[PDB]
């Protein structure tokens, strides 16, 4: 029966594929290659599990399709559900109901858990903020509609949670805020993030971006990764490299295993050649299309002919752009 | 019942092997794109895959929306099909990514046994458990509520009480989305819960909305274009245009002589398919007013004289530029 | 007695002035000349009464003061009160309480009548949407403050009305949406109109503009009416021509008859010279002024001297631009 | 009562033939504009026309507002007169076209047998309706309600209960409106119900607000300028300026010697008319301190030393530009 | 004890320091120099106390640190608490609650007092507007949740207040609206102010700015003071000059007396030289800094060494900019 | 319990005569700025002055926020210290000057005979009393209410019930404020009631936000720079950097050998102090993975190989510019 979770882009990722010494295995838990980036993610994961140092920031840099979000999903899987892992896109903080700094504060406080013993109840700081914002505030955790929570509420909740910590009534579970495509944040958001990371209550921030030396949003200044240098001084940068032929074929094998697709070895060679030629994601996208054509053919295994058929049917960006430029005056 | 411009479209018209027939189910020509859309139909019908996107690209009038609606007809009324335009994300009440997220959740269906509801229906139901001069408002529903709704839906599926029906989101005019929306779509498409997405675009190399001067191939960023498969729609020959005009005349209940059909074919080759199709009903009205039960060539000629296509109007306005407003 | 409706700009227009064959008369029902555009308006008018084809779009292009709005009032007069005729300016969609697409959706839904039999009740689709949007939502039809009506409300009413049509309880009278000055719409509004016209519930969309090859609002692209080419492909364009000497005199005769002003034959000749020179609108504005000046001197028929007097008192745009230029640096 | 800048203005000061006396009803000179405004007074009093518009165009300080307020004095308090500035359309609660439409409906009156109300009063009374303690927010009243109010007003007029009083809207500073507001005025001015409108503008060949370097005469697009009758106001001579300075002295209850009045007129020839008029009250106060009851040339000279005009101050800013802030 | 009011920037200012002939003394009531500007401010004060002429506008122009705000504070002190004196920065009207014209209207209405006898009440026109706008509008006076008050309420209150004035039930006390830094207002605000000053109910407007020929906000046009010429024609300009050596020394003496700081005459000479070198406000700040440093060493009179010490510790703008430019690579 | 970036900072580390010790209270070097901050601590402790402003200026990572927090530690928890970021003024609910006014009022304390409140607490308490369930929106509190609260607090102080505690508002990242906020700060700082203010900025000669390319020294207008005293912070030597790294290792509970400390000092000189401080905890975790409780050198080189500083990543991005997105 079909459950609500189906095969997504990162469904095959179950972890970082490291051993006890953090040394990455070549193929483990759905991850392939990226040995330095996965080792860095393991070190950051041990920092998160330690939970001592507050507000430590990390950037995953690299070209598109180099497993930045795959690494972030691996960290989220390896950490498990007990610790918070707040995942957002950079564009989500541009809210019509609250300011950007308020949205970033709520994202920060969602990532810090509070486990209160009595029966045990795990609650985030943002939930306690919304509950004590007003009498019926708990509806706002589901509906949104929180408004801009007063700073006095957050200070008295920080004081009360610290008193619970000293009493032994509550335990602080420091977690993770993951901001994918952080280059969509503007200069005001980065300036807020500079001082938000200095709090003792701040979580471990992880960010991802594929931008080069480009314009910072809300300014006219060029900067690496589309981020100001003041914020970049506060981070440790992790670089993800592009993949070789062997790593590409291994990723295509693992994605075929995830999608329950059987292919001949010649089909794997042709699809690896296509993936190197165009992009890894295009070659991954051709897998289920070739499988569907093989099923329509009443075949059992994807052949080279099915791969070439879906290659002809579905275009990647380069061939589509070239054919558009051939008929350029027709397009608006 | 009233006749829209896609009313004739009944399906993709392929054969049992998946190859496209030359003329079937209201569609004519465009065989490669129809076969690719059939592969997308089998992808949607199989379930098993989340958040896979396809882009229909080609010049105007080449059946991109026709092919998307043909996919909708092939899937049937049981499967959800959520249409939208790119300009609908600009809401006054809620942020743009909320509008996209609500449409994405609308595209996923659920048959609870016979109740047909979408994840968005459950989300808005549980977000609003109210009148007395209190207007209902769209609100920025959090990830927490959608998480609990996902858990409750999985619990109901485990008990055999509910059946998941992953549907389709069709975002026509995707160029109208801005850079923040396109960046949010990276997270939305990467999910294991997301539906199959169909984009449509007619833009050439043009500036992405919301960016200063960043040009891109379809008006879409390259990062999102890496995440989609591209189906090309090509321009129609005069014979294909004549067949489409004949199908539109049949669908509108309009008799037309073969001489008039040939004349409309030359007019469509000279201007556009949409203009020649638009000339059918006025020509029929003129023929009926003249006491005729079918369109002859003189009616088409009079209607072409009375109504201007865009290029002739552009010629008239270029000739008289000083007398028109700037 | 003075009623709320008085002598406006188009009050003399009482139809399109066509015979049964849609051939325009030279002078009929207040309309004068412009035979090609009035004939085309008659064909579109017969299409609206047919009401079988959904979402038909027509643009009335032409120079300023060539009767684009006069024709549209001609269609509204000939169609009668029973069929809906929604008339809006292009700038009215820019609302604070609702988005542009919502404002266009409400204008589309207002132009589709529903005759419901209990006795007959006439209510548009927009009225049924607002009443079902919330408890006592019928207040919002008068006050505005509808908000953005949810998509599920309109989809349910679409199926409910389709059920009632099949039952024979309800009958749908599709009307007209006339957006005068459609160049004020931006690119997002025009893109919404591309797919709004493709719905089977859409009304007939008349539009009017006097723009040449001009910039589309919200972009930096030139386009033949300020309208994108993709929407213009979905349109049939009706061109109104400028008026000759005899058509200008006949228009001035009807306006004098509408305003109950007697003028000598020489006054019709000379005010016409002033008009073929300046503009038709300026010559029309001098009719009531010359009548008042003639009335002040206890005359009964407007003479040439009354026309010359008000010509001296009141300036058209061309003359007033000249006196401003000779007082350059006095004006801010 | 407190003395305002237009307190002296009591009417157009025309004789029975409509020709302007040289000095009457507080106005001086400007005979062509005053004669033209008399025709507009007869247009408003006839109550036959609807939506006809005029524009007062001229340099600053040439009596555009004084002429408009002189028309208001001619009509009397029975006739509605709704003054506004162009910058009032930028409301935070309702859209700009609503603010124009509300002001238009304010200028159509109704005497109900006794109650003096406007059409806007009937709109807001019927727009609003139990928990009615929220902030009184303005709303975008629909054309449906305004259509119903028009039908009710006609029924009361036919029954003999109500008497319609079409008044005047006066949009001073009309250049402050933007291109959206100007285009909306085409529909508002073409209605059979609309009032007479009086625009005032002092710009010359400036960019229209809301466009991208679309310069037009005054500050108004040519589309709206075709729909209005321009009335031109001239500059005043030194003798006309001296008469105006004298009238303001009697309005402010100030005695001024002839030698002081000549010096103020010479100060009026330089600077502006507004600057020389503004020196009367400081000069009178300075005279009352010295133990004197009348202003003397030396009181005017001392005030001119103390208080600078606009051009004199601009010379200081130009010379000392590095000291002043950018 | 420590009260709410402490030692501010203008707390030494007690009035304008004029005799009964409005002639300024060289040093009186905390004011030094600026004889022409203080005499003009006295004339404006007598005009305000007269209360006969409505809507008078005055601009205080001059370089920064030349006592424009000091003259406004002196006028407010000499005027006394009975008459209203509304003080606002130019940036305060940019409100999310209300439009700019509404904010300027509320500022105008706050400056007009209404003394109502029954016991004697006193309320501004804005107070009566907010009370009559809503059933419990009186809370909005304190919370400022007024929204945009309807013009019908304001004109009705004008009629009612005029009736009270004629019957003798109320007395009108016209006050002052002081807009400091009026160059922050935009072109729409200035255009509203042009007609706001023409009403008989307007207060005496007073304006301050230190701008030269510069761009008007909301436009691309340059103008003196940042103000358009049309509004500048409606007002009288008061010019403040820069201070001489002895005037600067007297101002530093009065500030030392205000702060209870004792200094030697050599320290006074050195600080006057520093004030002429850099700015008056920098020297005034160094008074308090040197007093604290003298207190640290158990001293009782500020010496030249304390002045040199705090000159070393705390930089003026010019030295800070030069030292920045020597390390411009390090700065972002 | 958790270790923050400034948790080692405990005070300014000055001797009894006010001179800064070389290393005391967690601070190292920066003696001139620490002595100036001690003078500002004495200024705040005097409670005589109101609205006096201080600007901390210098390149990044020179202890501007560290010095402000050291001042906060020196004052103690009795004195209110209101940290603020410049980008927090951009509120959806209230205008920017209201946000600034609320922070300024938050920085003034009041001990009532024993409960600690600020003027902002009394403001929000007296601004407002179904309202409990209605959404508590921020409101633009008027100066009438604040003046009434000031009179009530003065009456409380007269009776001996209350004691005023004037505090500090620390606006870090002040360059993020726009020109309207900077202009309002003139009126805010010139008030007799306002607290001491500390500003921090690291911008060079930069464009002020909200202006059309008006460049200014610290990203702050010259009008406000005239009103503030400027405290300059210096870049650190390698020895001061090694002392700071040793203090951070001690604060984070990390043992580090002298050879590893020297290598981290070289890395900090090569890249930045902040990056070198960030390398400590990963190196400690790596040593713990390798069965050791003290960072040796090879752990530091392995962490430097794993994690990139800003300059090296910028170098890679510049080399691979065509591959990365723009
Ligand atoms: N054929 C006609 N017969 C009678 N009156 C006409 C005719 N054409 C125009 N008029 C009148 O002339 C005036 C022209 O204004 P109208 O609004 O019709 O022009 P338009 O083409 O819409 O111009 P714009 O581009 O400025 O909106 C109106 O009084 C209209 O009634
Ligand atoms: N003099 C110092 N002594 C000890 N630690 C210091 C010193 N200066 C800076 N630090 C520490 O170095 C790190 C960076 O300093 P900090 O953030 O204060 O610098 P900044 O760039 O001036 O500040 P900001 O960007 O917050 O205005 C922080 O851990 C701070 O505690
Ligand atoms: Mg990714
Ligand atoms: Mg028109
Ligand atoms: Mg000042
Ligand atoms: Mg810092």
């Amino acid at each position: 029966v079909t459950r609500i979770e189906r095969i997504g882009a990162h469904s095959h990722i179950r972890g970082l594929g490291l051993d006890d010494a953090l040394e990455p295995r070549q193929a483990s838990q759905g991850m392939v290659g990226q040995l330095a980036a996965r080792r860095a993610a393991g070190v950051v994961l041990e920092m998160i599990r330690e939970g001592k140092i507050a507000g430590r920031a990390v950037l995953i840099a690299g070209q598109p399709g180099t497993g930045k979000t795959a690494i972030a999903m691996g960290m989220a899987q390896a950490l498990g559900p007990d610790t918070p892992f707040t995942a957002i896109a950079g564009s989500e903080i541009f809210s019509l109901e609250m300011s950007k700094t308020e949205a970033l504060t709520q994202a920060f406080r969602r990532s810090i858990g509070v486990r209160i013993k009595e029966v045990v109840h795990t609650v985030s700081l943002h939930e306690i903020d919304v509950i004590n914002s007003r009498t019926q505030g708990f509806l706002a955790l589901f509906s949104g509609d929180t408004g801009e929570i007063k700073s006095e509420v957050r200070e008295q909740i920080n004081a009360k949670v610290a008193e619970w910590r000293e009493e032994g009534k509550a335990e602080i579970i420091p977690g993770v805020l993951f901001i994918d495509e952080v280059h969509m944040l503007d200069i005001e958001s980065f300036s807020f993030l500079n001082r938000a990371l200095e709090s003792d209550m701040a979580p471990v921030l992880i960010m991802a971006t594929n931008r080069g030396i480009t314009r910072i949003r809300g300014t006219s200044y060029q900067s690496p990764h589309g981020i100001p240098i003041d914020l970049l001084d506060r981070l440790l940068i992790v670089s993800t490299t592009p993949y070789s032929e062997k790593d590409t074929k291994q990723i295509l094998r693992i994605r075929c295993e995830e999608e329950d697709v059987e292919m001949s070895e010649d089909a794997y060679t042709v699809l690896t050649r296509i993936g190197l030629e165009t992009s890894l994601r295009y070659a991954i996208q051709l897998i289920t299309a070739a499988s569907l054509v093989c099923r329509k053919r009443k075949g059992t295994e994807v052949q080279v002919d099915d791969i070439k058929r879906v290659y002809s049917l579905f275009l990647d960006e380069s061939r589509s752009t070239q054919y558009m430029k051939e008929y350029q005056d027709a397009f608006l | 019942q009233r006749i829209a411009s896609h009313s004739h479209v009944k399906g993709l018209g392929l054969d049992e092997s998946g190859l496209a027939k030359q003329a079937a189910s209201g569609l004519v020509g465009q065989e490669n794109a129809r076969e690719a859309c059939g592969v997308i139909v089998e992808l949607i019908k199989s379930k098993k895959m989340a958040g896979r996107a396809v882009l229909l690209a080609g010049p105007p009038g080449t059946g991109k929306t026709a092919l998307a609606l043909a996919i909708a007809q092939e899937l049937g009324s049981k499967v959800p099909f959520c249409p939208m335009v790119g300009s609908e994300v600009y809401s006054t009440e809620i942020k743009k990514t909320e509008v996209l997220m609500e449409n994405f959740r609308r595209a996923i269906g659920l048959r609870i046994k016979i109740q047909d509801v979408t994840l968005h229906d459950l989300d808005v139901a549980n977000a609003r458990p109210m009148g007395q001069l209190m207007k209902p408002k769209k609100t920025e529903i959090t990830d927490k509520l959608r998480g609990e709704i996902n858990k409750v839906v999985n619990k109901y599926i485990d008990q055999g009480i509910a059946e998941l029906v992953p549907g389709v989101l069709f975002v026509d005019e995707v160029h109208m989305l801005d850079i923040e929306c396109f960046t949010y779509l990276h997270r939305a498409l990467e999910s294991s819960i997301a539906p199959i997405v169909i984009f449509a675009s007619n833009r050439g190399n043009c500036v992405i909305r919301g960016t200063e001067d960043i040009t891109s191939p379809h008006g879409i960023p390259l990062d999102l274009l890496d995440r989609v498969m591209i189906i090309r729609t090509m321009l129609y020959t005069p014979q294909e245009m004549k067949q489409i005009i004949k199908i539109r005349a049949q669908t509108e209940g309009i008799n037309i002589s073969e001489e008039a059909l040939n004349h409309l074919g030359e007019i469509g080759t000279k201007t556009t398919l949409r203009y020649s199709v638009q000339l059918l009903t006025p020509a029929n009205l003129l023929a009926k007013i003249n006491g005729k039960d079918s369109i002859e060539k003189e009616h088409v000629e009079e209607i072409s004289e009375l109504f201007y296509d865009a290029k002739s109007s552009a010629k008239i306005l270029a000739d008289q530029q000083d007398k028109y407003m700037k």
